[PDB]
């Protein structure tokens, strides 16, 4: 049954994979990461400040010192989901890496804009906006299973050298499809040297 | 599920 655009990757007969367009659509974080860029809402919970090296993952060094932190803001400053006060001591494995919570600023909701090359935060509270182009320093970034399995942390750097945990909750149809836009325009430029 | 740059973070 050929004789629309005869091929067979063109003859409206075929399995999924897009095929109208040459691009392929995929979900909204990466289609608009390319287009004018994703925008969803995630409100912001102040800023914990580290005092440990740079560069490292440790599957448990990770969990316990991000786990640890983002327990005393849930908790000490009220605003997540589900992690208010409930007598959550537990040990607290950790000998030098960490830094101490900042909460500044606890609820401040803004628009996380991810484009290519350019995650600007818009500033939903006083009408301002959090970096124009949020995209070239930073340090480390993550929020899906583990960290804190809900909402989103990424540590950035820029202003000084200390790697800043930001810890952000509510997004609004994010968690997965968000850690997919962050990586994408986390590709993009950042002057790839290529060792 | 962790971003991370080809600068700060290097892994190859």
């Amino acid at each position: 049954g050929s004789h629309m655009g005869q091929l067979g990757g063109e003859e409206w007969t075929r399995h999924g994979s897009f095929v109208n367009k040459p691009t392929r659509g995929w979900l909204h974080p990466n289609d608009k990461v390319m287009g004018p860029g994703v925008s969803y809402l995630v409100r912001y919970m102040g800023c914990v400040e580290v005092l440990q090296s740079m560069r490292a993952l440790d599957f448990n060094t990770r969990t316990q010192v991000t786990r640890e932190a983002i327990s005393l803001v849930c908790e000490a400053v009220p605003g997540a989901k589900g992690a208010t006060r409930r007598r959550k001591p537990c040990s607290r494995p950790l000998s030098s890496i960490l830094g101490r919570s900042n909460l500044k600023f606890a609820g401040m909701p803004i628009t996380l804009t991810v484009s290519t090359s350019s995650l600007n935060l818009m500033a939903a509270d006083c009408k301002q906006i959090i970096a124009n182009h949020h995209m070239q320093s930073i340090s480390f970034a993550s929020g899906g299973d583990p960290d804190t399995a809900e909402y989103v942390a990424y540590v950035a750097k820029d202003p000084v050298n200390q790697r800043a945990c930001h810890i952000l909750e509510c997004p609004e149809g994010l968690a997965q499809d968000v850690i997919s836009t962050i990586g994408q325009a986390f590709e993009l430029r950042f002057k790839q040297y290529l060792r | 599920h962790i971003i991370e740059n080809p600068q700060y973070f290097s892994d190859a």
